[PDB]
RNA sequence: ACCUCGGAGCAGAACCCAACCUCCGAGCAGUACAUGCUAAGACUUCACCAGUCAAAGCGAACCUUUGAUCCA
RNA sequence: CCGAGCCUGGUGAUAGCUGGUUGUCCAAGAUGAAUCUUAGUUCAACUUUAAAUUUGCCCACAGAACCCAAAUCCCCUU
RNA sequence: GAAAUUGAUGGCGCAAUAGAUAUAGUACCGCAAGGGAAAGAAAGCAUAAUAUAGCAAGGACUAACCCCUAUACCUUCUGCAUAAUGAAUUAACUAGAAAUAACUUUGCAAGGAGAGCCAAAGCUAAGACCCCCGAAACCAGACGA
């Protein structure tokens, strides 16, 4: 009688682990629901995939988590939490490596 | 050349002495024999 | 008196009993591996001071089995290999 | 298309290959057929070398 | 499940009675194990197939010789019951290059520069 | 009874190393040597390999510890020398 | 017809003589002398294992019995004999129980002081 | 396929092949993307971006077609404004 | 291996012995010798002083065809070899005693 | 009775994991009509097919599941 | 020897099914998806050979989630 | 699966189970259509039955047996002494055919090839690689009450 059920897993999870290398538009994490939230130079896709928008280092972190205002379910949350109460996440990071450009030297006029 | 005096030492070139070039004559796998037998591959 | 199935996989197993003489090969594997946790207690170095001192070495090997790896190629070819085939017919003049 | 001492071109080749290769470059010397094969392109390079020294 | 296993710590942190059974000053620690396989790795973990053949020890009872540092530790601690570990022992220093070909170990675990 | 022959400090297995394989099997009735034995010579060439092994395993860690100390020396005198003003 | 073997007759007596001395029709058919010899080669290859096993214990009985004609058991002898740095070996052992007694009854008596 | 035609003992190709695959001469085997044409309405953007594209092969799928057409369709065409001549050929290729 | 050994005796080492046939060899490692009314026992060898043995190459052949097979049930596994070990015949020719007690 | 897809447990912590296994759901709708075009680099349901994400750029503006080929 | 005769021919029918597949010797070599599909096949994985050049495994620290255990992943050294 | 167009006496055979079916389309079989041969110049026994015990041997041994060791082979299976298949035995016969692309070795080489074809080191030549037996059937035409 219990039908269904035969889906195969996604695949999903972190595609880079920290101290990893990362290229710019390389998928870091893969998830159904933001277990990892987006850091520095990482970009978030429509189906909440953390890529790396600089090419450098992958490193995870936890950050205090102030919600975008507009969140309402997010803000209520916070308004039901007590004054000492701070609430944390884990936050993706790519460390840039190299250097957006350097000056050459092309004529000597 | 040193290869025609050593030709002037060596025995007549005959019919009897050719060879082919070594590496040039893989030598033919038939299924006979236990390793090429049986199920012969 | 019949142990049913067969003997040492089943739910029903024939009763086996433990001598005296495994008891002892046990003990003395025991102590001979407590004597190696002893002397794994005592690293000489400790894992920063060891990070790298072997650096040169292990890369010197590493550039050992690429050379061995390139350096793969076909072997010489020499005319007196294949004049030396014309002595099959020598003979006794 | 070699004639001579097909020996004496394969240590010619590797003093002028190795400089550039860093290493002295693997090679095959086929004396039957007057041929010399070397590991890796170099036919520019070789080409440039025969005409100086004028074959 | 079967997995690999994590010694906890403090099985590898000698004791006072440990350093009298055994002879092995903390301090000035020796420097080389004597290493020998005296357990096939047969009916082992593959993992375990894999650290002995890392260490040099596929054939039983031929000892090699190994540095006493952490990473060496760690296989040695993966594959502690495949194995006796011994400090090798020095009386008369390391082999000098005249003597390099005159020495023998014996099976106290002392490489003497005499035989 | 290899334990015995374990706690005296020889060989457990008498084949092992000692003076009843060590020693040449045979000389000349003239008394010159004989030619080393293919076995003698074979474990004389692993034995100096485990020599040679050892020197260089003890000589690299040494080596290592020198460095790490000259790291740790050369970080502190450079902090040191930072301060200059 | 092109190819046809002309050696048969010697490919077959190649294996046959090694069965001519075998029962029945396993020394004359080549159907049934083959797998014999087969087994008996196989036979013959893995008993050089069991002939110095069966030395080896036969030693160890003789030894037993010259021993316990002198009130040693097998094991004091050998141990003794160890621990005295006789590295006589059990072939050896028996030989001497056989022909040297009183050599054997020299070494008994060491083991047995050496026990004492 | 046949490997030996009865009317010429010459092995055939397979046009399904030859109408639906190109073959870039460097051994590469172009293909359109299925579906490309199909119910597009329901499609996301994206989606259609990536169905109107030009695809390439497998390494076993180019094996598979190489293995299917004959010498002809392997050869050197030099057509007037191929759209594909650059692509005919490898640059900078490293093993 | 040990051998029990007697003047005049035969001795079929499973080797070649890289001695040409006829020459004379002192065997050094000996174990055990002994008379009818006295025997002396090395710890574990006696010294040179003591005993001199001598032997003599008398043959350099090869053993028999030893056959090794190897035959393995509804696995077409079947494998034959022949082996002939090299042999050196040894004859004892004395054994010398010395005072060295 | 079921046959495709998806969610949860088995399968606790990277991924992956069956069943006549234990439960649940879907064959689209709402929205707008840039919900356009292009394009680095990636993910990928263990193959392929197919399916995802996407910087930069151009152009307007200021979106949240089902099915191939041929054939018409 | 008739739920559709016999003979010849097509015909060496076809058989994902059963059986068989003949010298010597050495070496490497073992448990997913789709499918009128699960007695088969194709792709993968594994495997073999040859070739190119350069890191591979092991691997501590750091690191990998909220909701509501054994371990695993990742990699400096070694 | 085209066409236009192009134009071009011998035996690395068999030798009486082979080679023709063939000494013969005979003998023989069939009502008939039809099928269709054979052949000419070791095994098995006997000399000489047999001796406790055992995959019939091996290690051996002074000695055949006695002692010790040893669960036929093939195939099919996860796994077979298996009480799963096949085999009385001897002789003879009886089963891996080939392309695409590779690789190796030659030749020549920005060209190769004895027209056509290929070519961004290629082209030309050679070498290596793809089994045997078996249905119930289907259809055509004969032959049979
Ligand atoms: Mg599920
Ligand atoms: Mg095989
Ligand atoms: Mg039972
Ligand atoms: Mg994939
Ligand atoms: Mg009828
Ligand atoms: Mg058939
Ligand atoms: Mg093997
Ligand atoms: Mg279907
Ligand atoms: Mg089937
Ligand atoms: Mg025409
Ligand atoms: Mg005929
Ligand atoms: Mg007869
Ligand atoms: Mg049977
Ligand atoms: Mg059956
Ligand atoms: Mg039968
Ligand atoms: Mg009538």
């Amino acid at each position: 009688k219990n039908l269904g059920g035969k889906s195969s897993g996604r695949r999903q999870g972190i595609k880079k682990m920290e101290g990893h290398y990362v290229h710019a538009g390389n998928i870091i994490a893969t998830q159904r629901h933001f277990r990892w939230h987006p850091g520095a130079h990482v970009g978030v896709g429509k189906n909440k995939c953390l890529y790396a928008l600089e090419e450098g280092i992958v490193r995870y972190t936890k950050e205090v988590y102030v919600p975008h205002p507009r969140n309402t379910e997010a803000v209520d949350l916070i308004t039901r939490l007590p004054k000492g109460a701070v609430l944390y996440k884990t936050f993706v990071h790519v460390v840039p490596a190299k250097p957006e450009g350097t000056f050459k030297l092309v004529a000597m006029l | 050349a040193r290869a025609l005096d050593l030709l002037r030492g060596l025995p007549r070139v005959s019919l009897a002495n050719l060879k082919p070039n070594p590496g040039s004559k893989k030598p033919e796998r038939r299924p006979r024999g236990r390793r090429r037998g049986r199920k012969c591959g | 008196g019949r142990i049913p199935g067969r003997q040492w996989i089943g739910k029903h197993r024939r009763p086996r009993f433990v001598s005296l003489r495994a008891k002892q090969n046990m003990i003395r594997r025991l102590e001979i591996e407590a004597e190696n946790h002893y002397w794994l207690s005592m690293p000489y170095m400790t894992r920063e001071q060891e990070r790298g001192h072997a650096a040169v070495r292990r890369r010197e090997a590493f550039e050992a089995i690429k050379a061995a790896a390139t350096s793969k190629f076909p072997p010489h070819r020499f005319i007196a290999d294949q004049l030396d085939h014309l002595n099959v017919t020598k003979k006794w003049s | 298309k070699v004639e001579g001492d097909i020996w004496a071109l394969q240590k010619d080749v590797e003093d002028f290959l190795s400089p550039l290769l860093g290493k002295t470059p693997v090679t095959q010397v086929n004396e039957v057929t007057g041929t010399l094969r070397i590991k890796g392109y170099f036919d520019q390079e070789l080409k440039a070398w025969l005409l100086e020294k004028g074959f | 499940k079967f997995t690999r296993s994590r010694i906890p710590e403090k099985v590898f942190q000698a004791s006072p009675e440990d350093h009298e059974k055994y002879g092995g000053d903390p301090q000035n620690p020796h420097k080389l194990h004597i290493v020998t396989r005296i357990k096939s790795t047969r009916r082992r973990p593959y993992w375990e197939k894999d650290i002995i053949k890392m260490l040099g020890l596929e054939k039983a009872h031929t000892p090699q010789v190994h540095k006493n540092i952490p990473s060496v530790n760690a296989k040695l601690k993966v594959v502690k019951h495949l194995i006796r570990i011994k400090p090798l022992k020095l009386p008369q220093g390391l082999p000098a290059e005249e003597n390099m070909s005159n020495t023998c170990l014996k099976s106290t675990g002392e490489l003497v520069v005499q035989w | 009874g290899g334990q015995w022959r374990l706690q005296q400090g020889l060989a457990a297995n008498p084949s092992g190393y000692g003076p009843l394989t060590e020693l040449p099997d045979w000389s000349y009735a003239d008394g010159r040597p004989a030619p080393p034995m293919k076995g003698q010579l074979r474990r004389k060439a692993e034995r100096e390999t485990f020599a040679r092994r050892v020197v260089l395993l003890s000589q690299e860690m040494d080596a290592g510890l020198q460095a790490w100390q000259l790291r740790q020396q050369k970080l502190q005198e450079e902090q040191r020398k930072q301060e200059n003003a | 017809l092109r190819n046809r073997v002309t050696d048969r007759y010697f490919r077959i007596q190649e294996v046959l003589k090694h069965a001519r001395h075998f029962r029945g029709r396993k020394n004359r058919c080549y159907r049934l002398a083959v797998r014999t010899v087969i087994r008996a080669f196989v036979k013959c290859t893995k008993a050089r294992y069991l002939k110095k096993k069966n030395m080896r214990t036969l030693w160890i009985n003789r030894i037993t019995a010259a021993s316990q004609e002198h009130g040693l058991k097998y094991p004091a002898l050998i141990g003794n004999l160890v621990k005295c740095q006789v590295e006589l070996n059990r072939k050896v052992l028996a030989d001497l129980a056989i022909y040297e007694p009183k050599t054997f009854k020299s070494l008994a008596a060491l083991a047995s002081r050496r026990r004492h | 396929l046949t490997y030996f035609s009865a009317r010429k003992g010459k092995r055939k190709t397979v046009k399904a092949v030859i109408d639906r695959f190109l073959r870039l001469h460097c051994g590469l085997w172009v293909r359109r993307k299925a579906g490309y044409k199909k119910k597009l309405w329901k499609k996301t953007p994206a989606r259609k971006k990536r169905l109107r594209e030009f695809v390439f092969c497998n390494k076993t799928q180019s094996k598979l077609l190489d293995k299917m057409t004959t010498s002809f369709w392997k050869r050197r065409n030099w057509y007037v404004d191929d759209p594909y001549q650059k692509y005919h050929d490898r640059t900078n290729l490293k093993v | 291996r040990q051998w029990k050994v007697t003047s005049e005796d035969l001795i079929l080492i499973g080797n070649e012995l890289d001695l040409a046939c006829g020459e004379r060899i002192r065997l050094e490692k000996v174990l055990l010798v002994g008379a009818d009314n006295f025997t002396l026992l090395g710890k574990p060898l006696l010294g040179k002083d003591l005993v001199r043995v001598e032997a003599t190459v008398i043959e350099k052949t090869e053993s028999w065809p030893r056959i090794i097979m190897r035959f393995r049930k509804r696995k077409n596994f079947k494998k034959k070899r022949i082996v002939t070990t090299p042999q050196t015949v040894l004859r004892i020719n004395s054994i010398e005693i010395a005072p060295c007690l």
